[PDB]
């Protein structure tokens, strides 16, 4: 059925499984125009699919061209997602296709089960979780990519860096919640967290800085304290 | 002006003819009943008074040969059966009408309503939903299952209805798929209608003979392919205009003769509220989207 926090374990199991975003599909800017009204341009988006076991990060940008001609985009934008991890599905070996899609909307189910038709034994699941993955946006390497985009492009990313090498994965997904929590709350203050001290730099092959295992304890104090100030002044609590 | 003899009454039990219905007390000198009009099918059901849980009958066309009702005692319920000896048959009949033991079907003669709800419904089309080739009648009661059902357990006694399922590769074009799922024309007008239906009077048919047996016996599988079908018209952007006058009026008659007090059990909130306000058809059922909002405005 629903993945919650009751079956939270088995997200990083050996069963091979995919979260699929859809927030980022169809992004537009809202301007006025001559004549007082108001229009919409479009601006490059994403799909966000990621293995939450190895961190492996499909990142499919959906260039604007898509949208020339249609009506209907919130909805298409649906529609174009299913098809794009369908498409996705089919390119991968039998032996790495998933077994389970886990929609981080609702909205998603029923485009997602109807590409997925020639699927019946891959299992389109929704999740009661709340994922902060819209945030994806706010790394700064994967906005790169999807607003320098000419054409449609598939970019793949390990979001975990080499964390692996270190932590378990359950671990490393927990960090990466925290982390895009934060970017979601308030990303100049999350954004300054991570980047203030300039000996600790990017790798050129990854998204996040180099923190040694005591730094990474600190950071993520500092995301926890960000996280609940920003409740307190939401909810006057 | 066709006649179906009963042996006896043995068990007091409530028994239906079409739309009517009366109550017959154990060994009551009950001995069936006349006047049944030919051109149309027709369903004589029961409930017997000591069990109100469950309702059972058949459908038949009395062109088709010589019927009666028998008890069998052993079974515990009443039995369709064909007497083959016409002479027989005519010389029993005789002899219970000069006695007057039969009810006379009460059919009113301004009254349409039985015509209209099985105007397309034909005895060859109920034989091959419900398979019992040995006999020219079909057995139907409140607990049989769909082939749609035990897909999701005893198939020589379930109602072979046509699949219809919106999330099947039958109903959804590869490279189609948010056209054919959102827009069902393809489905209904070339897989159904011209594939399996071959024509608009079979599907209606099928329609009709899916409500008739969800209203006579309860049966829950009935009523999901009733709204299957009216829903799969409903979610079509190109409909012939004639089929939508058609099921317009196909579905008001059924709304109309629908007891007011099961509208909650054999109406579907979601399906109709998509089919009167949010489909394609929302402003093509006119007679169906009054009668509805005037009898039941609440489920709406
Ligand atoms: O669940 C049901 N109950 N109906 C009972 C009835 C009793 C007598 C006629 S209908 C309907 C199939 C949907």
């Amino acid at each position: 059925g629903a993945m919650n926090s009751s079956n939270y374990a088995e997200l990083f199991n050996n069963d091979i499984k995919l979260f699929v975003d859809d927030t980022n599909v169809y992004r537009v800017t809202v301007h006025k125009t001559f004549e007082g009204n108001v229009a919409t341009k479009a601006i490059n988006g994403c799909i966000f699919t990621l293995n939450p076991k190895t961190g492996h990060l499909f990142l499919k940008i959906i260039h604007t061209s898509v949208w020339a001609g249609q009506k209907r985009l919130s909805q298409l934008a649906k529609w174009k997602t299913a098809e794009e991890v369908s498409a996705l599905v089919r390119s991968l070996p039998k032996e790495e296709q998933p077994k389970q899609i886990i929609v981080t909307r609702k909205a998603m189910l029923d485009p997602l089960e109807v590409h997925m038709l020639d699927f019946p034994n891959i299992a389109i699941r929704p999740t009661e979780l709340r994922l902060p993955f819209s945030a994806a946006m706010s790394i700064d390497k994967l906005s790169d990519v999807v607003m320098k985009a000419t054409e449609p492009q598939m970019v793949l990313f390990n979001i975990y860096d080499d964390w692996l090498d270190r932590i378990s994965s359950y671990t490393a997904f927990s960090r990466l919640t925290l982390l895009l929590r934060a970017l979601k709350t308030n990303e100049e203050s999350a954004k300054m967290i991570l980047l203030s001290d300039p000996t600790i730099t990017i790798k050129s092959y990854h998204l996040w800085p180099s923190f040694t295992d005591e730094q990474w304890i600190t950071i993520e104090s500092q995301m926890r304290d960000l996280i609940l100030t920003e409740y307190g002044r939401k909810y006057n609590v | 002006m066709n006649t179906v003899p009963f042996t006896s009454a043995p068990i007091e039990v409530t028994i239906g003819i079409d739309q009517y219905s009366f109550n017959v007390k154990e060994n009551q000198p009950f001995h069936g009943i006349k006047d049944i009009p030919i051109g149309h099918v027709h369903v004589i059901h029961f409930q017997h008074a000591d069990n109100s849980s469950m309702r059972y009958g058949y459908w038949f066309d009395c062109r088709m040969g010589n019927f009666y009702i028998q008890y069998d005692p052993k079974d515990g319920l009443y039995k369709m059966m064909e007497e083959r000896d016409g002479a027989k048959f005519e010389n029993i009949v005789h002899n219970f009408k000069e006695r007057q033991m039969m009810v006379s079907y009460p059919k009113i003669d301004e009254d349409d309503t039985w015509y209209n709800l099985t105007e397309f419904v034909q005895m060859d089309k109920i034989r091959k939903i419900v398979r019992k080739d040995e006999n020219q009648f079909s057995y139907v009661d409140s607990s049989m299952t769909t082939v749609q059902e035990n897909e999701l357990s005893d198939p020589a006694h379930s109602l072979n209805y046509t699949v219809i399922n919106f999330k099947s590769r039958e109903a959804i074009r590869p490279g189609h798929e948010m056209e054919d799922f959102l827009d069902k024309s393809y489905y209904l007008n070339t897989v159904m209608l011209q594939g399996i239906f071959k024509n608009s009077s079979n599907y209606f048919g099928e329609l009709q003979f899916a409500f008739l047996n969800a209203m006579f016996f309860g049966n829950y599988g009935s009523s999901l392919q009733w709204h299957a079908m009216i829903e799969l018209i409903c979610s079509s952007a190109t409909v012939p205009k004639h089929m939508l006058d058609k099921l317009d009026e196909i579905l008001y008659y059924q709304i109309k003769t629908l007891p007011e007090q099961y509208s909650d059990i054999l109406l579907n909130e979601r399906v109709w509220n998509i089919c009167l306000y949010s489909s394609f058809q929302k402003n093509s059922l006119h007679n169906t989207e009054k009668i509805m909002e005037n009898k039941y405005p609440e489920l709406l």
